[PDB]
């Protein structure tokens, strides 16, 4: 059972018990139900929160991240035959705002991957299907200079093959942080500046970040050699935190994000104007 | 490893100063963090164990200040000291390994070998 | 290793305790599904995090 | 079996 | 059993450990381990401060050389140490502070090399000083710190009355303080004689009238090192080898926090 | 305009602390930035409402019911320990409520004190002290 | 439970015990930990080497071969209307690097067979779906000399057939070798030159080399008559080795590979300039 | 024929012992997958082939 | 108890025994000693020839020279001993034979010469060569028997095409095979250090994919001594100290008796 | 079944 308090029937007071009056200075919150200072009959309360628990909450697959990737002639100038995105929940929003509810958390993730693709010119004969090889390159593992050079062997690194058509593809992440929980927020810096330096870059550092590629990238590429025609593809991928445990909450998100850290810019101004006495 | 004559002697400090500070660039400075005075003698080598003293649970493998190790530095405690007839100058052979607290995670690939188009 | 628990049953049809059950296939917890059976706990520490802690009927300062 |  | 020694010895203290492969022995002055106060000797009621690894670690001092002229040297307890990390905080902020010592000398030289040092633990170790005048050394002269002072073959009394050196003249043969230099073996000592052993290792325990006192104001040990015999080596008339003190603080506990200390050594 | 740009030296006041501000001043010198904070006061300096700081660990000071607030602090982070001089853990924010008034007089002050204690301290991994610069 | 040693509480020492000193030349490691040499906390420890097990440093699929195969009119020159690949990890560099910090292995061999094609040519109309034979050939029976040869009817030898567009092939080979581990170097020869010989090339061999044909060959082809279009199509090779052993560690490789032997020709200048006293 | 063993468990949900089952399909072993529980043995053989094994605190030579 | 030590052995094999008074303990490869093929992996099914004290002795090869400019010295077993007494003659009559081998290795000099020996054992130690050409060492080349081979410095490609050297280029700082120099210290193996020992002795198993094989066509184990430190010695420069290798088949048998086998070394 |  997990079902809410019952209200109980309570009638007239004449007292020396006041829970109507508090001081909110100590920091707290007045533990007051509707049978404290009104007369209320017998409810059998039925309602529950199971869906408002922490799982509950984030147990929807969120879109991260759009990656575009082309397959088409190898010619000598910047191509998109391949693609690499740092792994994070702040590209987008809506995940973003949902996870910052809370300083720290904790869980596994699940990746699910919707692959979609289309023409781009009106007409040089087709393409057969494709297959995708989505690679994961932790920090310090040689990253791809070439679509087709010898890192996508993939190893020791995990690779997704993906075939166009098949159900979108899901695979599963540990917990893997550096911390006993994730931080998502940061009160500091990775370098302190010493009187002791030389220049004064030495010890300088981004505000609120902690390692420089935090958990890698995901190199994304078409495995087919090129048809006579181009094809353009998206990558979308779908995050959910799974297993999840979060700790010190803060107050969400008022105004619009503005890069990775905490930083505001502009439309500071959330809230409608409505008068005093109007209802 | 003291690779030098039997009739050489000598004492050195080896040591480990954990990350934050300024790396020691003089014994005065080295002596203060964690360290060993080596004496040189029939036992020709001597051991200084890093103790694992970090932030986070784990280091990252790569360069990163975030989850930096410190600092090894060695200086000369006395110095060495030779009789007549013999060499003045020696080479000292360095080893490392791990203790057995130590463990790794998250296989990857290594930048260590490649291959040619 | 089959896992058999009761559904928390909403509308019902005109026909008592439902199950359902559940196996993981996999070696690793990662992999798994998320159980969706959960804990609840005191909103204290948040909404009363006092050293004397008092009840609601007396005066708050005193 | 595990029957919760 | 299976192969130890009298001559190997390892010296762990906090993040600090010494090897020694040609030691003789170690003393422990007058059959003393150092210890913190007990209850029934205590006198500040105040809660100590007991900073452990932090202060009781091995701080090593610069090295002076020892060559042919060489007279001797001496330094005084816990002034060498002052400035040395978070023991020398500790000293500066409070009133109070006892601590024992680990002493260990480091001097090494080669099976054809030839010499002995003398190695003293002084308790009170009072010296004499440079003038006409009576116990008028003055205080940032009697405490050199971590750079200690030397010895003297002779009385040299500083002359110029008019404006004055006020700084001690520590005779040699009189141990510098008017009494003969064979007789310092009453004192807690060891023999650094190079045929025999590299170093010498002397643990202080705390001496004094009191449980606990100012270490601003008083030294409790001092540390005077000899030369008994001279140092030799083949023909060369101008040898020279290294000696390096460490010294570890042991014990330690501090009464009487306030603002820090900041005496004047000019 | 820069993102995660706030200097060190900067971010850091010591003893001093920092201020809010009613309203969002952009440093504008790109050439030779400041590298400050902006803090702005109903954001609680960081792009929230402060109406929502509540659900933090607090006091109110009202000065007809008290003098003061009495708030014990454990340690929190994502780890048992971490480096002091590169990480804050805890952030102190005293903002007017309800602005001060006296009498008629219209310039009115009076001292706002903060008196903190350590507790439970201890320390890892020592070494030579470490100077950062604060210039 | 897998956890690794805790960390002892250890406090001051003043002994004749002395662990910091000791001598290399015995050809021993000092088995020292930091309570040693000093002071130390009591830590209950929590991590384990669980990912650094011989089977969790070898349970990813790498790539091993790229084979091209062309499916085209047959004409009356050389083309590849099949394909021919000796079974080997040596083509690649990755796996055999890994493979290589050990003398002698022993394991089960997972292979999983990547199939991408695409049109060749502008325009020619268009292709139906091709089936990819996948036939191996064990040292001794007939190698086809055409794509459609009686060969092909693999009567004996294992073949995969394929449809393209299906989730990537995968089978599962057993322990195969002729010794009681394979041996991923040989310090000899497969013949002895002898004093009695009649020319001196009947003795002759390839240093390190083993049998001649080692693990015989995949023929690879597709099923499929030419359409009027030309299809090319590249078959990509994954090799997993699973229920490892491995016997005598041996140093890594670190100059590049030079050939299936042992063999160096340049880059032999591994190491980065960096001075004695700096950090 | 159902073989069932415990998950050593990471990142725990709000909700003890999880487990996972297997079921081996196929005659040859070599179809089989990895089960990666695997032991673990000294370093001894590598790191100390002495004839006379000596204790760290005594002198390795003597 | 009574006087022993891990410096002092004696070791006795069939009519020769070795004494070394300045050793450093003994090394037991990968922790296995030398042992014969049990019938539960037993492959050929002939009766096995074990010839015993004839064959498992200790067997000393020509000395070589270590100088200043000395790049380092290797040796393959059991080709080192092919010429070696009635173990050469068993190992050539038969088409099979497996052996385990104790390694002696011998460098004296005096308390003022300075300098350290790498003694490696290496199973399948397969070498580099000369050439363009992969895997071309010629049989005859890669074969020096009791003689060895030696390091270089740096990679002299045999440049000849027209008419090949088909040797070995073994490069020193590179193992002579690719890999670096400073992990070699994961295969079995000492360090004559001249301050602490005269001597290494290793004792080897037989190791191979097999239990028995081949000895004519294939070497199990390589030797590799390597000088990690150079050899010194007062102000001379132009010091030299003798090495000699002495080593001793073990646990030898032999199957698949014939004609002896004459392989052709020119 | 063969529970472990
Ligand atoms: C502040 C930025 O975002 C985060 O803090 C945050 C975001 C994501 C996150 O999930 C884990 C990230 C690392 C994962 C990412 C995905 N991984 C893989 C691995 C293999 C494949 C084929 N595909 N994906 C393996 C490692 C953990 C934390
Ligand atoms: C030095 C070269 O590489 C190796 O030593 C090495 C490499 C691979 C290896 O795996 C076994 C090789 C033989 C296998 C190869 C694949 N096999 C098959 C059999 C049937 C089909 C359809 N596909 N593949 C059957 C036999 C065993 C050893
Ligand atoms: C516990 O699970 C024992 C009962 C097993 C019942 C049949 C399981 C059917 C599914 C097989 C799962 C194999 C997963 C890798
Ligand atoms: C042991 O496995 C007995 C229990 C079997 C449970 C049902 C198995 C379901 C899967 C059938 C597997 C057939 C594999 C060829």
């Amino acid at each position: 059972q997990d079902s809410l308090p019952d209200t109980k029937a309570s009638g007239p007071a004449h007292s020396k018990e006041v829970p109507a009056l508090t001081a909110v200075e100590t920091g707290a919150t007045n533990p007051l139900a509707p049978s404290d200072t009104v007369q209320t009959r017998h409810v059998v309360q039925r309602r529950s929160r199971s869906e408002s628990t922490i799982e509950s909450f984030f147990a929807r697959g969120a879109c991260v991240a759009i990656i575009e990737v082309d397959n088409e002639q190898p010619t000598t100038r910047a191509q998109k035959l391949f693609a690499m995105w740092r792994i994070t929940y702040k590209d987008t929003v809506q995940l973003r705002r949902k996870l910052e509810f809370f300083t720290y958390s904790r869980f596994d993730m699940e990746f699910t991957f919707v692959v979609t693709a289309n023409f781009t010119n009106a007409n040089n004969g087709h393409a057969l299907n494709q297959v995708y090889q989505i690679m994961y390159i932790p920090p310090g593992a040689p990253t791809p200079k070439s679509w087709d050079d010898y890192t996508w062997q993939t190893s020791s690194n995990p690779s997704i093959f993906y075939t166009y058509g098949a159900a979108p593809a899901r695979i599963s992440v540990p917990y893997v942080g550096l911390a006993n929980a994730y931080s998502h927020f940061y009160d500091g810096f990775a370098k302190v500046p010493l009187k002791t330096d030389a220049n004064d870059q030495i010890g300088d550092s981004l505000y609120s970040a902690m390692t420089v590629d935090d958990f890698g990238v995901l190199a994304v590429r078409v495995v087919n050699d090129h048809n006579p025609t181009k094809v353009t593809s998206k990558v979308r991928i779908y995050m959910k935190p799974k297993h999840v445990r979060v700790w010190c909450p803060r107050p969400p998100r008022a105004v619009p994000y503005y890069g990775p850290g905490v930083d505001y810019r502009n439309n500071l101004d959330p809230l409608s104007e409505k008068g005093l006495t109007t209802y | 490893l003291f690779c030098g004559s039997m009739m050489a002697t000598g004492k050195i400090l080896v040591a480990y100063a954990p990350p934050g500070a300024q790396p020691p660039t003089s014994r005065k400075e080295a002596m203060l963090g964690t360290h060993v005075i080596w004496d040189l003698g029939l036992q020709s080598s001597c051991t200084m164990v890093v103790p694992w003293i970090s932030n986070v649970t784990y280091r990252q493998t790569t360069q990163d200040s975030f989850t930096e190790g410190g600092y090894i530095s060695m200086f000369y405690q006395t110095r060495i000291v030779v009789p007549l007839s013999t060499p003045k100058s020696m080479s000292m052979l360095g080893f490392v390994s791990a203790c057995n607290d130590f463990s790794v995670r998250l296989l990857r690939d290594t930048t260590h070998i490649s291959q040619s188009a | 290793g089959a896992q058999v628990s009761s559904q928390k049953v909403g509308a019902h049809e005109n026909s008592s305790t439902i199950n359902y059950t559940t196996i993981n296939y996999y070696k690793d917890s990662a992999s798994n599904a998320a159980s969706k059976q959960d804990y609840s706990q005191d909103p204290s520490k948040f909404t009363e995090p006092l050293k004397d802690v008092l009840i609601k009927t007396a005066p708050a300062l005193n | 079996i595990s029957e919760v | 059993a299976c192969g130890y020694s009298d001559r190997v010895l390892q010296l762990t203290l906090g993040n600090s450990t010494i090897t020694t492969q040609e030691a003789a022995n170690s003393v422990v002055a007058y059959g003393r381990w150092p210890e913190f106060i007990r209850d029934d000797e205590a006198n500040p009621v105040d809660q100590p401060t007991e900073p452990d690894v932090a202060t009781c670690r091995f701080y090593t001092l610069d090295t002076v050389m020892w060559g042919k002229e060489s007279k001797g040297w001496w330094w005084k307890l816990p002034d060498a140490l002052r400035d040395m990390g978070l023991f020398g905080q500790n000293m500066y902020y409070h009133y109070l502070g006892r601590s024992g010592y680990t002493v260990h000398v480091q001097c090494n030289a080669s099976k054809f090399h030839q010499g002995a040092l003398g190695v003293f633990a002084i308790p009170e170790y009072c010296l004499a000083g440079d003038s006409d005048k009576q116990r008028y050394t003055s205080y940032a002269n009697a405490n050199p710190g971590e750079r200690g002072g030397k010895f003297y073959s002779q009385f040299n009394k500083d002359n110029a009355v008019t404006s004055p050196k006020r700084e001690f003249c520590p005779v040699d043969y009189l141990l510098g303080c008017g009494v003969l230099l064979g007789n310092a073996f009453v004192y807690p000592h060891q023999i650094i004689n190079l045929r025999t052993n590299n170093s010498a290792t002397i643990v202080l325990p705390y001496v004094n009238a009191l449980a606990i006192d100012s270490m601003v104001k008083h030294n409790n040990w001092g540390i005077a090192i000899l030369p008994l015999s001279p140092l030799d080596f083949a023909q060369d008339s101008s040898v020279e080898i290294p000696i390096t003190v460490t010294i570890a603080p042991m014990c330690s506990e501090f009464n009487g926090l306030r603002n820090v200390t900041a005496p004047k050594f000019q």
